[PDB]
């Protein structure tokens, strides 16, 4: 099946910085079958961003994504203390399965 | 109330069939509520005929029917009753007694390729014109002349079906849109 | 509004069987399905099935080919999962999600993702 | 009473143009003397059948007015013309009073009003608010919104146009085929007779 | 029977205006109109205008316009068109016709033509 | 205003097949608002068809019409010494206008 793959594992900025999140995909994957989830500790996932561009019901604007083909990318236009947690990158393209994961922290 | 109809499962889908191998789906037993299409898709283009547009939540009916399939950008105007040409004769025809509505919208983002895109193929030439509600998924070598070949194409020897290799750069006439027609019995 | 609701933690030993239940209320039930994803501590998320609320047509992973089953009732809007043959390997927190990715009718996938999470159940196996 | 004129029934049947249905046209026909066995003497195709009066007695009563409608409809829509009735054309374009002590008079037309290209002189009305009373035009364009969002008099998707067209050709079949349809409503009260009918 | 017979022959100097009648007898006269029609010898016909007998509104033709003047009188059912400015290229044979190509009361177009003709009047 | 021209000017046909005349409009003139008239020499002109179907009261069946549009013919099935005449075209689209007229001998 298609296998995924996110880098870096963890990133340490600055909060108010701007950040990047990276995807990689080993087949081609159509973009309509490719999201974004966001973890915050103590709590169950929930989603970001469906279809690698489209933003779900309840996210801010500061949230967006671009990518097609194989490689797939979530930016964020600032960091904010909210925002600490581990994201993930789907695909169900062909079955359906999960990234490992991404985490950002504070940089000090 | 309960039993709502999937009209999400045929607006929302990932992959959209072929014109020449356009799906035909069967709607029944549910309650249907057309608000669903009531606010969506800032650019689609809503035309029904047979029946008030703002009536539809009014009526009941046996069965509805759904198709669904890929076009040019500028051969929407053709899928309407009463209208003929490359795609109305020769891949789908609508008939005069429609008494249903069709739904066409913009979908540069999700068809198209860099490199192009050739998942989308049509039926340029035919043996002779479709009854309403017909569909040929055959291809087989097309003479137009009068010396048959052995199933080897060339000249008076032509494959039935040709693509249509969309790509990002091409006009708003050549983009490719996605169209739903519904059918009321 | 959309919430889900869980049963309680298991503290089942190997050998045994498990049932997680799934109550949803705020959506037409015969619209939408229902998925399954289990997470290790500390590690990433992992993919379980899907199920139809509608005709009980169901679609199941390859690492979970016969170990799972999963059904629905219609009038309690509640499904279940039964995973069998438990073991020391399975200690993770089990999770209900509506899912918008497969049809509940035809079969067909759609654009789109997991939408809604319950609060999740942590199953521990020793 | 003593009045010699004659009335113009040829003047409302024989016309070259007749009105759409959605601004049909009402004429007044008074003082004259009335003889409707012209209109029974017409070969067996027009659909006579008319309502609070026989079609026989007509030459022996006397009328204070006399009011004729005109307009052309679709083959299988004159059934809605008729008291007590209910369809688009009943509850958008023309609509009859439950008492209505008159005669409604239709006739083929496919081989005036029809046309091989096809004629989209003749209009109809597909949206309205409400329906309407009896004996009322409604002559206005005008954008209607069905949905909330508002437009500034243009086209849209819950913004429509509330005029089609009929769109006639010789190729359809009998009830797609325009039809010609004239209406004849009397009044009795008074009876300053205007309209005497024959006799000496 | 319908019968239309008009007045006779004039040779109405140049310069002066003339007068034509024509008299009507078989049918109702209110309910149809009459029209004006006129052959120059050699050529073939035109059309001059048209009077209503129920009401006295009238149609002249554009080439006519401010020149010929149309009346009639219901009691002796009779028909007038008047000429005013003759020239010398007015020489021709005016027709009297009974119109049914359009209404009386109301002034719209219908089915038919000049169903009765006269027998002509002949002006120099 | 709609003018009409009729071609030929003449026409030399023998005494009993049939004859076939023109009469084309330059714009679109409808088929309510045509008729036909016959002139004998000497004579008073008379109403032939109406409607550029129908037919006048008094003439026999060997006479008809036809056409829309921008043509119109007129057709005699056979003929006799009594149908050698002027022929004429109206129309009342616009306005009032004859045509040319044709002549049979
Ligand atoms: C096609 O999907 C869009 C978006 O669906 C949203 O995301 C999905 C993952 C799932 O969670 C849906 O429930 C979400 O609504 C639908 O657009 C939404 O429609 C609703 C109802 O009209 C409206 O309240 C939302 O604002 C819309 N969201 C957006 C981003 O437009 C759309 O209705 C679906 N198509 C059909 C035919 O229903
Ligand atoms: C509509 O007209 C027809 C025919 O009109 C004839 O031609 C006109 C130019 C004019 O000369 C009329 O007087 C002619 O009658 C009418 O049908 C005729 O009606 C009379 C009266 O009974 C009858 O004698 C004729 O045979 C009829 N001829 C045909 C061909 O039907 C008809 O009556 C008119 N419509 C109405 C409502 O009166």
């Amino acid at each position: 099946e298609i296998v995924l793959t996110q880098s870096p594992g963890t990133l340490s900025l600055s909060p108010g910085e701007r950040a990047t999140l990276s995807c990689r995909a080993s087949q081609t994957v159509s973009s309509t079958s490719l999201a974004w989830y966001q973890q915050k500790p103590g709590q169950a996932p929930r989603l970001l961003i469906y279809g690698a561009s489209s933003r779900a019901t309840g996210i801010p604007d500061r949230f967006s994504g671009s990518g097609s083909g194989t490689d797939f990318t979530l930016t964020i236009s600032r960091l904010e203390p909210e925002d600490f947690a581990v994201y993930y990158c789907q695909q169900h393209d062909t079955s359906l399965t999960f990234g490992g994961g991404t985490k950002v922290e504070i940089k000090r | 109330i309960t039993n709502l109809c999937p009209f999400d499962e045929v607006f929302n889908a990932t992959r959209f069939a072929s014109v020449y191998a356009w799906n035909r789906k069967r709607i029944s037993n549910c309650v249907a509520d057309y608000s669903v299409l009531y606010n969506l898709a800032p650019f689609f283009t809503f035309k029904c005929y047979g029946v008030s547009p703002t009536k539809l939540n009014d009526l009941c009916f046996t069965n509805v029917y759904a198709d669904s399939f890929v076009i040019r950008g500028d051969e929407v105007r053709q899928i309407a009753p009463g209208q003929t040409g490359n795609i109305a004769d020769y891949n789908y025809k609508l008939p005069d007694d429609f008494t249903g509505c069709v739904i066409a919208w913009n979908s540069n983002k999700l068809d198209s390729k860099v490199s192009g895109n050739y998942n989308y193929l049509y039926r340029l030439f035919r043996k002779s014109n479709l009854k309403p509600f017909e569909r040929d998924i055959s291809t087989e070598i097309y003479q137009a002349g009068n010396k048959p070949c052995n199933g080897v194409a060339g000249f008076n020897c032509y494959f039935p079906l040709r693509s249509y290799s969309f790509r990002p750069t091409y006009g708003v006439g050549h983009q490719p849109y996605r169209v739903v027609v519904l059918s009321f019995e | 509004q959309v919430q889900l609701v869980q049963s309680g933690a298991e503290v089942k030993k190997p050998g045994a069987s498990v049932k997680v239940s799934c109550k949803a209320s705020g959506y037409p039930f015969t619209s939408y399905g229902i998925s399954w994803v289990r997470q290790a501590p500390g590690q990433g998320l992992e993919w379980m099935g899907w199920i139809s609320t509608y005709n009980g047509n169901t679609n199941y992973a390859q690492k979970f080919q016969g170990r799972v089953t999963m059904t629905t009732d219609t009038s309690t809007t509640t499904g279940y999962m039964e995973l069998r043959r438990l073991r020391s390997d399975d200690t993770a927190v089990y999770y209900c999600a509506r899912d918008y990715t497969r049809g509940a009718w035809f079969g067909e996938s759609l654009i789109g993702g997991f939408d809604n999470w319950g609060q999740g159940t942590l199953v521990t196996v020793s």
